[PDB]
């Protein structure tokens, strides 16, 4: 699901670090998939998670 | 003779579809196979209402006009306006779009399944009857039933329509979904021609047209 | 009990490696359950529509030479 | 030239006949071969060149 | 010192036809169009009637085995496929057993095939001529011996013709295997004619459709009470119900969800980088093999339980191995077992059956279970499928697992291919099992197969292409 | 350190630990070889994660 | 044997079984 900045802008810092601890064990089991052999529409998801823990940590700071 | 008559039924059946795609623009962007996955998504509703019928509902015995067997086809009517909002839900573009493909492609599976048949056998007969002449208008009478209905529940599933307005929608939806068993109780209980019969399903779907485009116009305006 | 557990012990390890076999195993995304669907049913809608049809039209040929 | 053009796939057709004739004449004396080591030798031999076309063929597409 | 078996075979081999290998390359729309005569071919024999058969009413005692043979009763595909079939599977065993030991040349190689052949001929001939003496179309004193006769040589050659055009198609005329089209075919076109047929079978009470959407239509049309006409069409108990149908689509998408089940081990190219391939360990790793070994070891032990029954009767050998009694209980006669092994081997036809009988449905399903396990671990073995075969193959081809060498890929492969195997001919028997319990249309052995086949089919057609 | 890397398996993993033994490979990046407690066994727990 | 010739065979036979449905017919009647 699009993981916009617009509507992580009215939740709390708890349930904004409950999804970045989940974003994290998501990039955690795509970089397992990308060295076990996985198919690319797991691997394209590496830049698309990234981006999300990058718009996640950027709401929060 | 009978060839030209069969003829007849059907152009007065069909072209009234076919203008109405090519007038509201459905043409220009290419919906006709948005049209033919709302009659698919049509075929599986009235599927699932057959069963639902006959797994819950047993037929009773009893002689006389079946009010409560009426009044349960008309509840399970509801599973069509259900579809209707998949269909629409399913689809993207304005309301207008929405709505009219989902009326359109609806309309068609319905006139498709429960007229062509029967047009092409019972018109075909030596015997000349009014009825299929009748049941010919009366597919453009469901057309336009399905366009109010399909514009109801755009309406309702709005995120925007304000309270007010919403217990008026609800009323017109309610009284489109059980517009068939009012009509064939009154039908029954006057003993109406057929032709009458005929004419009061055109004056109360005419009727809940306009209703439905009055509110449709003030809410649209409401918001511009 | 040493007749039961040497029949247990190769049940027991086929269970866990089943276990491991469907945790790896790749489930099939929607997109590719939706193509894999579609072509299986045309294969079908076609294999059986043939056969149908030449039934049919041998049915009345069987009905003159074995009907008579 | 423009009749060697003209004549250009009946010279095809005879060549890929000639090597139809080749390749059975040397399955035929592949089967002909009484020692069943020297027949395994000369189809193991014949099978890789196939494989070494094989490989040739799909470097050049590549 | 035993004199080659193959040798032994050698002189009739000359007699048998073989079809010559394609000289050039058939193009591929050349090969779908062989397909498809093939199929014709296949399809008019499997209507045409066999000449000079007495109309017996008779109990048909393999009815839900000609579905999965490609048979059709007094036709000329009534042994269907069941003769080829059976040699392989004995052809197979015995090379897998190493009774025979077949060399690596290939006059050993021509040899077998030619044996494999020759067994499925001479049980092509046996079976027939066991079918006239038994009475199937009547008495053999009534027919006379030269209808019996006739009968014979028509059965011959249509198995014959049949074994042609199977081995031209996987010779490289057509597309994949004349044996799975031809099961794949038969099973779509008997669904879709239960579906859909429009012949009228009179019931005491009336005239009903036999094709179930059919009569759905005629009962809601003709009848007052639609909603009764509607639950009488899901729950007839005389002909295929809509709920039948519905059940068979349940079952053929749940069979193609497991069928999408596969484990990618990452494969590279060892001598370009940047290829990556995945190679697919399905969880249905042996394909419908399993399901074809089994039925048609129950078939065979059926038929000879049958004849042993019909010959010898009341010996305590012929009634360990079944009993059959013709129950025409309201309906088309149908030979069903009552005692002995074949007995535990039936299908129970209903749930109700199974509550009366509740060791006999759990006996058949224990055997339908472990039967397509071993016969799919044996299947490997035998087929050249184990993991060392797939690392030889994938050494041939030049792809190695990344980090791995090609002795390490064998290890690996070795982890899962024997899982996977014996996991997929369990859930295979599990979901033959479930399809069965559920009635639905064609059997569930006959829509697993089908299922499978078409998508193995699929997968030839977009590799081809 | 091996005592991040320790109490960083047993967050992510939730696995005890024995011991830790780290070396950076040529290529530069830091190789770790975890050794599992004597009952957790390594085989099922990379078979959980993945690697297997 | 030729493909084409297994086909001719193959629909050589069918006619051949038609024709002996024909004959036993004629014979019958």
């Amino acid at each position: 699901a699009k993981i916009k900045a617009r509507d992580l802008r009215g939740k709390k810092k708890e349930e904004l670090l409950k999804q970045l601890d989940d974003l994290k064990v998501e990039l955690s089991q795509l970089r397992v998939a990308k060295v076990t052999g996985g198919a690319a529409s797991k691997l394209s998801k590496i830049r698309v998670v990234r981006k999300s823990i990058a718009r996640v940590l950027t709401v929060i700071n | 003779m009978t060839l030209f008559h069969f003829g007849n039924c059907f152009a007065l059946a069909y072209f009234p579809y076919f203008i109405t795609y090519k007038c509201s623009g459905l043409s220009e962007y290419n919906a006709f196979w948005k049209c033919v996955q709302a009659g698919v998504t049509y075929l599986f509703v009235q599927l699932c209402k057959m069963l639902f019928l006959a797994t819950f509902f047993p037929t009773w015995e009893g002689g006389i006009y079946d009010f409560i067997g009426e009044f349960m086809k008309a509840s399970v009517d509801v599973a069509d306006l259900i579809g209707l909002n998949l269909v629409m839900s399913r689809n993207a573009g304005k309301g207008e779009y929405k709505i009219m493909v989902a009326a359109l492609g609806w309309a068609t599976a319905e006139l498709i399944m429960s007229r062509c048949i029967p047009l092409w056998v019972g018109a075909r007969g030596i015997e000349f009857d009014w009825k299929y002449i009748q049941m010919s208008i009366d597919s453009n009478i469901s057309l336009v039933h399905y366009i109010v209905a399909s514009a109801q529940v755009w309406m309702i599933t709005r995120y925007d329509l304000y309270h007010t307005f919403r217990p008026a929608v609800l009323l017109l939806m309610f009284l489109s979904v059980y517009k068939a068993f009012v009509m064939e109780t009154f039908v029954h209980l006057c003993s109406l021609g057929s032709w009458t019969a005929l004419l009061a399903r055109a004056v109360v779907t005419g009727l809940l047209a306009l209703s439905t485009l009055a509110l449709y116009v003030a809410v649209v305006n409401v918001h511009s | 009990m040493d007749q039961v557990m040497q029949f247990v012990e190769p049940s027991r390890q086929f269970v866990k490696d089943s276990i491991r076999l469907v945790k790896r195993c790749t489930k099939p995304d929607r997109k590719e359950f939706q193509k894999i669907a579609m072509a299986t049913a045309i294969g079908f809608a076609i294999m059986g529509f043939i056969g149908f049809f030449v039934k049919l039209i041998h049915i009345p040929i069987n009905n003159i030479i074995v009907g008579g | 030239e423009n009749f060697l053009k003209l004549t250009h796939v009946q010279r095809q057709e005879a060549a890929q006949s000639r090597r139809e004739e080749k390749k059975r004449a040397e399955k035929e004396r592949i089967m002909n071969e009484e020692d069943p080591e020297k027949q395994r030798r000369l189809e193991e031999a014949a099978l890789r060149r196939e494989q070494k076309k094989l490989e040739k063929k799909q470097m050049k597409m590549k | 010192m035993a004199i080659k078996f193959l040798e032994v075979i050698k002189p009739f081999c000359v007699i048998l036809p073989e079809i010559q290998k394609p000289e050039r390359k058939i193009q591929f729309k050349e090969k779908v169009l062989w397909t498809a005569i093939t199929l014709f071919i296949f399809l008019v024999c499997c209507q045409i009637p066999l000449f000079g058969i007495m109309s017996s009413d008779s109990a048909d005692p393999f009815y839900w085995m000609r579905v999965i043979l490609a048979s059709n009763r007094g036709t000329l595909m009534e042994l269907g496929i069941s003769p080829i079939v059976t040699s392989g599977l004995i052809m197979q065993l015995l090379a897998g057993a190493k009774i025979i030991e077949v060399g690596d040349t290939p006059k050993d190689r021509a040899l077998f095939n030619g044996a494999q052949k020759l067994f499925g001929m001479i049980i092509t001939i046996g079976q027939s001529i066991v079918y006239v003496m038994t009475g199937m179309y009547g008495d053999p004193s009534e027919m006379g011996a030269g209808i019996c006769l006739l009968i014979t040589i028509q059965l011959f050659v249509a198995g014959l013709i049949v074994l042609l055009l199977d081995e031209l198609l996987q010779k490289g005329y057509g597309l994949g295997s004349g044996i799975s089209l031809f099961i794949a075919t038969n099973i779509c076109e008997t669904i879709v004619w239960k579906a859909f047929s429009p012949t009228t079978v009179n019931t005491g009470r009336g005239m009903e459709f036999e094709g179930a959407i059919i009569a759905l239509f005629h009962l809601l049309a003709t009848r007052t009470d639609k909603v009764r006409a509607l639950r009488e069409a899901f729950y007839r108990q005389n002909l295929p119900n809509l709920m039948n149908l519905i059940a068979t689509i349940f079952v053929f998408a749940v069979v193609i969800y497991f069928q999408g089940f596969r484990v990618d081990l990452p494969i590279k190219s060892a001598r370009y980088r940047g290829q990556y391939n995945t190679y697919p360990i399905k969880l249905f790793y042996t394909s419908n093999i399993p399901i074809i070994l089994q039925s048609a070891l129950v078939s065979n032990l059926y038929v000879i339980s049958q004849m042993l029954s019909a010959r010898f009767s009341g010996n305590l050998l012929v009634s360990l191995l079944g009993t059959w009694s013709d129950t025409s209980s309201g309906g088309p006669a149908r030979a069903y077992p009552v005692g002995g092994l074949c007995h535990y081997l039936s299908p129970p036809e209903s749930f109700g059956s199974v509550l009366e009988d509740p060791v006999h449905a759990v006996v058949y399903i224990v055997f339908m279970l472990g039967s397509c396990a071993f016969f799919s671990k044996t299947w490997i073995e035998v087929s050249g499928s184990s993991a060392k075969d797939v690392a030889k193959q994938l050494k041939e081809q030049q792809m190695v697992m990344r980090g791995h060498r090609e002795t390490s890929m064998v290890h690996e492969l070795n982890r899962y291919i024997p899982t996977a195997a014996a996991f997929g001919g369990l859930c295979i028997g599990a979901l033959s099992v479930l399809a069965d319990f559920l009635g639905a249309i064609g059997s569930g052995t006959g829509i697993l197969l089908a299922v499978t086949i078409i998508y193995q089919y699929f997968e030839i057609f977009v590799k081809e292409q | 350190n091996k005592h991040q890397i320790k109490q960083a398996v047993k967050k992510l993993y939730d696995i005890d630990v024995a011991k830790v033994n780290t070396l950076i490979r040529p290529d530069g990046e830091k190789k770790a070889y975890v050794r599992l407690a004597p009952d957790y066994d390594a085989l099922d727990v990379a078979n959980k994660i993945g690697i297997i | 044997v030729g493909p084409v010739p297994v086909l001719v065979m193959s629909l050589l036979f069918i006619a051949s079984v038609f024709m002996l449905h024909i004959w036993g017919k004629y014979t019958r009647s």
